[PDB]
RNA sequence: GUUUCCGUAGUGUAGUGGUUAUCACGUUCGCCUAACACGCGAAAGGUCCCCGGUUCGAAACCGGGCGGAAACACCA
RNA sequence: GUCUACGGCCAUACCACCCUGAACGCGCCCGAUCUCGUCUGAUCUCGGAAGCUAAGCAGGGUCGGGCCUGGUUAGUACUUGGAUGGGAGACCGCCUGGGAAUACCGGGUGCUGUAGGCUU
RNA sequence: ACAGAAACCUCCCGUGGAGCAGAAGGGCAAAAGCUCGCUUGAUCUUGAUUUUCAGUACGAAUACAGACCGUGAAAGCGGGG
RNA sequence: UUUAUCCGGUAAAGCGAAUGAUUAGAGGUCUUGGGGCCGAAACGAUCUCAACCUAUUCUCAAACUUUAAAUGGGUAAGAAG
């Protein structure tokens, strides 16, 4: 034996965390320092562009915090890009481009501003920082929140934000982290941003796999072989893409009605149906051993 | 010649006997204590008013008139 | 004689409640404050930065500052006869909007509400609050009972 | 040796508890608050007479010493050995203080007078309220005369006023007389050497599965 | 049955203890270097020991985590010196287990008059898929009740694969 | 009662700043001696008073205590 | 119904164990061409998509611990004022108001904020 | 393994029992605990306030504002601890 | 003096809620021990005492507190709205 650790003092005195912790998804410390608004505004918000890559699917949103729960005035995820002809790949950094690029021009077709701080427009992977135009709306802005990413050079998140940079948004962001910087130096190829968007990454792997062995071609990439997609090609998928956002980025939904509506959860049992269980034991046990 | 180390006795009965007078609070006070930045603008604010006195006359007016008509309209 | 130190007796003022030692939620600093609001002064152990001091740790005041961080705030405090009203920088973590105000407010939004109808017909409406009147004359009734009979019961020593 | 009782009899300060704050303490002169046949059952031993203090004093640790001795001595003749239990119920415990005495040699010269009044430990003594018990002991309810007198001696080590009384609970339980034999036959209290388990239609199931079994 | 509870092995431990520091552990460096292929971490003295000769923050083992294949590649080639034979008590509370050797020239390895005969500890953590749920940054979390490798799955793991007879009497 | 001072090998006594412990004596073993002394070679011996704290670590630096010592206790 | 993204209040949410996952996601997973990070691609980054709900999570279960309410204890303890009340004294009695806490019994077990799915 | 109540390693538990130069006292966890990189916000400058209060000084603090900067993808954070 | 509304950590209480003391039994080779006694010796039998801890129970804390009063302290109860 040992002592309990876990006694009833444990949990009399254990103080729960504090709930988007426990499932370990927010600095909040951090939230705090990104979100809370100075007190020489009082109502006008503090928005954030909000970027996680899950695994299959990068959602960016832009968010703005309200003391009911953070309201979110738009959002675009990755998943929906099938739609600008890109069918594949799409968690992956050159993605998160069009995604937050994406985010940035739904955006601004709302507050009427499609028509100005396009942002860069044949992309180049350099500072792009919108100046705000006089006598005009002034730009937008945003304070990006990666949330839980170690951002190291190269990550999608900040990688996403040169997308919504790139769309004409104007968040404070340094260079000093988009793939291309170099550790042992201190500048960019900004050349290499050129591929880093554009996923010749993807393709140069699409190239060194496929002279070596087939079937980890395949393996590692079907859907690269599926749906007809080759390297030379990607380069000017990725370019449609950034064209056809950029000529229509509105959300039109799927209209929803139908759904008959059962319930195939399970349901909470009623106290009755407890309170006889033991009841209905106790019953089961007597008389099984007033036997045997 | 040892003595008393405080006391706060009849007191009660003094820095009361006069009143305990809940300090006479008027209407406009002291901008003194605020952020310069706050004033800085604020003073700004009031002294590019007269500037835009020629729209709040005529603009006036035209209340004045449209809300002499609303009444004369109810007569 | 004591020590004047500004945190003296406050070992279990400022001391964080139960069960709630971390991190401060933050609807708590995304509400808004603007010069006029009453507020009340409540001293948190979690933030030092921008603390009060136990001589107004519980009381009231109204806000004439707000700086990023912080409320300017006139507060009144006793002192020997003379009540100073003055002017503390209070961090936001240790404040709240009282709703002390806020029965009145809400009893104002009525009588405005109330005198304006009841206007289009003339009749005097009771606008003005009333201490709580005598009960009136009612009955009361026993049905098919006569009432329960108490006695006083006996004394015996329990231990 | 020490003041005579009167001087530390009444409860004037709060409680010194020895403890970091005061330290030097000497031991507590009493040191077995039960003797007997403490190895016994509830079920064999059902009388829980009970010694009962009437007002708001402090009680020495060398009465309750006394106080417990000379019970020791009047049951055992009355029962025998085996045929009781006795407990006393109030552990000397806040501390009590003596200035050092006012130490002067013949006739003397100085002695400074009041200059760090504050005193000393000297030794130890009980609060005690009224109608809060002192001592408690079971037998056989046969022999209740012989519980009765032997707290009646008890009375006479032990200053101010005080009642004996015959409880209404098994022995040394809180559980009224009137009642166990139900309620251990059923098993709403489960023996447990002195005293008994109060055990409730609350936990899990398999914990009762062992009773009724 | 079973979909992908394939009990596997995360990692290898290897650690050699040697309470001295500068050479006698140098060179104990050298081995693990030679028979994993990876440079090994220095540990170093949690606090100052009198009757041992080490004091704290001085250098003491050094040791090394493999993992993947060579993992498997250095378990075999390991018990084969405990000629695929172990004890009960091995097979631990949380299905880990444990076996140390003696000597490393007993693992194919060549033996220079200066670099001597230092054996090591091996030690390995079994896993299963989906143990990296705790260890992960975002959305952290605990491996179930079951998904835990018992003592006695553990040991029946190392009785099917290394067939050893895991001989019992402490 | 209050203010000082010590305690370290079998004994008397050194010692350091926080890595380490001595001298002399005593004693055990040889030698020399006919035999003791003396002389010459070898040797073993304490929680550094008992404590709690700090610290990498304490014999040594704090706090408490226990034993042995010293010094005051003046106007009447 | 339910999920994801971001959330509010922070246990009615925790913990312990038992049961079931249709689709989408959410996950587990597979690898190191690049970015990046390690002793170790064990964690982070990245490129993926060959498997399965093994777990999280989600959904449910326990006379389950806990937390949250109700009751009870109890008009008890304690107390504002009150008296030329008692009592050698400790203390105690009453009058006028206020009025707790445990053991012991009950019930509950997270509510919703915006954006977006799926069950068309 | 040698390795023993203590070296070294690895799994599990671990609301806080550590830790946070010190008395305590308050405060603290994908922190304010621990490890490393980069540095000088311990910098220059007006004013307002708190605390000790006479509501005088000093000391210590709190909020702002102006320069010039470190850090950080950035929000901020930072005018000694 | 009411009605809203904050503030508050004292009396009491509890200590089967943290810390700190502390009695007692059931229980436990937990650990482990140190003695026995029966055992060469054997968690072998049986004792015993240490310590720990699993349900319990006695009694307490000014330099404790889950709870937690009475008495008390701010505001507010509008034309400066
Ligand atoms: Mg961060
Ligand atoms: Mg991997
Ligand atoms: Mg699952
Ligand atoms: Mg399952
Ligand atoms: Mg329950
Ligand atoms: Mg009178
Ligand atoms: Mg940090
Ligand atoms: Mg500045
Ligand atoms: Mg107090």
């Amino acid at each position: 034996f040992v002592k309990v650790v876990k006694n009833k003092a444990y949990f009399k005195r254990y103080q729960v965390k504090f709930r988007r912790r426990r499932e370990g998804k927010t600095d909040y410390y951090a939230r705090k320092r990104l979100v809370i608004q100075d007190k020489n505004k009082y109502n006008t918000p503090k928005y954030r562009m909000i970027v996680r890559v899950t695994n299959r699917d990068i959602i960016c949103q832009i968010a703005y915090a309200r003391i009911e729960g953070d309201m979110i005035v738009c959002a675009a995820y990755a998943h929906e890009l099938p739609k600008y002809g890109v069918k594949v790949g799409l968690t992956n950094y050159a993605a998160a481009y069009c995604t937050g690029l994406l985010l940035a021009r739904r955006l601004l077709n709302r507050f009427g501003m499609d028509k100005i701080y396009e942002g860069q427009v044949e992309v180049t992977g350099d500072e792009y920082n919108v100046e705000s135009i006089d006598g005009q709306p002034g730009a937008f802005t945003c304070y990006l929140d990666a949330g839980l990413a170690r951002t190291t050079t190269g990550n999608k998140v900040f990688g996403a934000l040169k997308g919504a940079v790139d769309g004409g948004l104007s968040i404070p962001h340094s260079t000093k982290r988009f793939p291309g910087y170099d550790s042992e130096s201190k500048e960019f190829n900004a050349e290499v941003h050129r591929k880093h968007i554009l996923g010749q990454n993807v393709a140069d792997y699409m190239r060194y796999l496929i002279e070596e062995d087939e079937d980890a071609y395949k393996k590692q990439f079907s859907q690269y072989i599926k749906n007809n997609v080759t390297p030379d090609m990607m380069e000017e998928m990725y370019k449609k893409a950034h064209a056809a956002i950029r000529e229509n980025p509105v959300y039109e939904k799927k209209p929803k009605k139908e759904v008959k509506k059962k319930r195939w959860n399970r349901p909470k049992m009623s106290l009755a149906q407890k309170k006889d269980r033991v009841a209905q034991k106790k019953a089961s046990f007597l008389r099984a051993q007033e036997r045997a | 010649a040892k003595s008393k180390n405080h006391t706060t006795h009849n007191q009660s009965r003094k820095w009361h006997r006069n009143g305990i007078k809940k300090p006479r609070s008027q209407r406009y006070e002291s901008l003194k204590g605020v952020d310069p930045k706050f004033l800085r603008n604020m003073r700004f604010a009031k002294k590019h008013n007269k500037k835009g006195l020629k729209k709040m006359q005529a603009n006036n007016a035209k209340a004045m008139s449209a809300r002499a008509e609303a009444i004369k309209a109810l007569v | 004689t004591n020590t004047k130190g500004k945190r003296r007796g406050t070992r279990y003022m400022f001391s964080r409640p139960f069960r709630k030692h971390g991190v401060v939620p933050l609807a708590t600093y995304m509400r808004i404050y603007k010069k006029g609001d009453i507020v009340d002064i409540k001293g948190m152990g979690t933030v030092q930065k921008g603390m009060p001091h136990k001589c107004y740790h519980g009381k009231t005041g109204r806000v004439y500052n707000v700086t990023q961080h912080a409320v300017g705030i006139v507060v009144n405090k006793q002192v020997k006869g003379k009540i100073l009203a003055k002017r503390i920088n209070v961090r936001i973590e240790h404040i709240k909007h009282s709703k002390s105000r806020d029965s009145f407010l809400k009893r104002v939004k009525e009588n405005d509400q109330k005198k304006k109808e009841a206007k289009e017909k003339g009749t005097w409406v009771q606008l003005k609050r009333q201490p709580a009147p005598p009960r009136e004359a009612h009955f009361v009734r026993t049905n098919g009972k006569e009432p329960e009979l108490l006695e006083p019961i006996p004394y015996e020593f329990m231990a | 040796g020490r003041r005579p009782a009167r001087c530390y009899r009444y409860c004037k300060n709060k409680p010194y508890p020895k403890s970091r704050f005061c330290r030097g303490v000497p031991d507590a002169k009493i040191r077995i608050f039960d003797l007997g046949r403490k190895k016994a059952k509830v079920d064999e031993f059902p009388l829980g007479g009970h010694m009962v203090s009437d007002e708001y004093e402090q009680l020495s640790s060398e009465a309750l010493e006394a106080a417990r001795i000379c019970a020791n001595k009047y049951m055992v003749k009355s029962c025998g050995r085996d045929g009781f239990h006795m407990r006393v119920r109030l552990h000397p415990f806040h501390v009590i203080r003596i200035n050092k005495m006012l130490s002067c040699a013949g006739a003397d010269r100085l002695q400074t007078g009041m200059r760090g009044a504050f005193g000393k430990p000297q030794g130890t003594v009980a609060r005690v309220h009224i109608g809060q018990v002192i001592m408690s002991i079971r037998t056989k309810l046969q022999n209740e005369e012989h519980v009765i007198e032997a707290l009646r001696r008890a009375k006479f080590k032990f200053p101010g006023r005080q009642k004996i009384h015959i409880s209404k609970k098994w022995g040394f339980t809180k559980f009224n007389a009137d009642e166990f034999e139900n309620m251990v036959a059923k098993k709403c209290l489960i023996p447990d050497g002195c005293g008994v388990k109060y055990v409730p239609n609350h936990g899990p199931l398999d914990k009762w599965r062992v009773l009724h079994s | 049955e079973n979909p992908m509870r394939e009990l596997r092995i995360r990692k290898l431990c290897l650690n050699i203890c040697v309470g001295e520091s500068g050479d006698r552990l140098t060179r104990a460096a050298k081995v693990l270097e030679q028979l994993t292929g990876q440079t090994p971490v220095f540990s170093k003295a949690r606090y100052t020991v009198r009757s041992f000769g080490i004091r704290r923050n001085e250098k003491i083992a050094v040791h090394c985590t493999v993992r993947g294949a060579k993992a498997e590649e250095i378990l075999e080639k390991g018990l084969k010196v405990r000629e695929y034979e172990l004890r009960k008590n091995n097979f631990s509370d949380t299905g880990n287990f444990g076996f140390g050797i003696q000597e490393h020239i007993d693992l194919g390895i060549k033996y220079d008059p200066s670099i001597g005969i230092y054996g090591l500890d091996f030690y390995v953590v079994l896993g299963r898929p989906g143990f990296s749920i705790a260890d992960k940054k975002r959305r952290t979390g605990c491996i179930g009740a079951k998904h835990r490798i018992s003592k006695e799955e553990a040991m029946r793991w190392f009785q099917q694969k290394h067939d050893g007879i895991i001989l019992p009497g402490n």
